[PDB]
């Protein structure tokens, strides 16, 4: 029930990982979704492979 | 952009995917446009050559 600009966070530039599976980087803005679950915590370096 | 029918022009630009060029520099959201493949013979046969 909230609309998502997906465009802060790409050019943000501040991630060291952004790896994205069944959807483009920059066709995020184009889609339209039911739902979207955020999982956020922090997980040590070589870890994140 | 995509192809047109028989289309065939050799380009080592690398892409900026990001919000800023990079200018031929391989950084971030600038990845190197040509990709290889690990041919193995034990390879899944939708991997292998």
């Amino acid at each position: 029930n909230c609309v998502a600009d997906y465009s802060v966070l790409y050019n943000s530039a501040s991630f060291s990982t952004f790896k994205c599976y069944g959807v483009s980087p920059t066709k995020l803005n184009d889609l339209c979704f039911t739902n979207v679950y955020a999982d956020s915590f922090v997980i040590r370096g070589d870890e994140v492979r | 952009s995509n192809l047109k029918p028989f289309e065939r022009d050799i380009s080592t630009e690398i892409y900026q995917a990001g919000s800023t060029p990079c200018n031929g520099v391989e950084g971030f959201n600038c990845y190197f446009p040509l990709q290889s493949y690990g041919f193995q013979p034990t390879n899944g046969v939708g991997y292998q050559p």
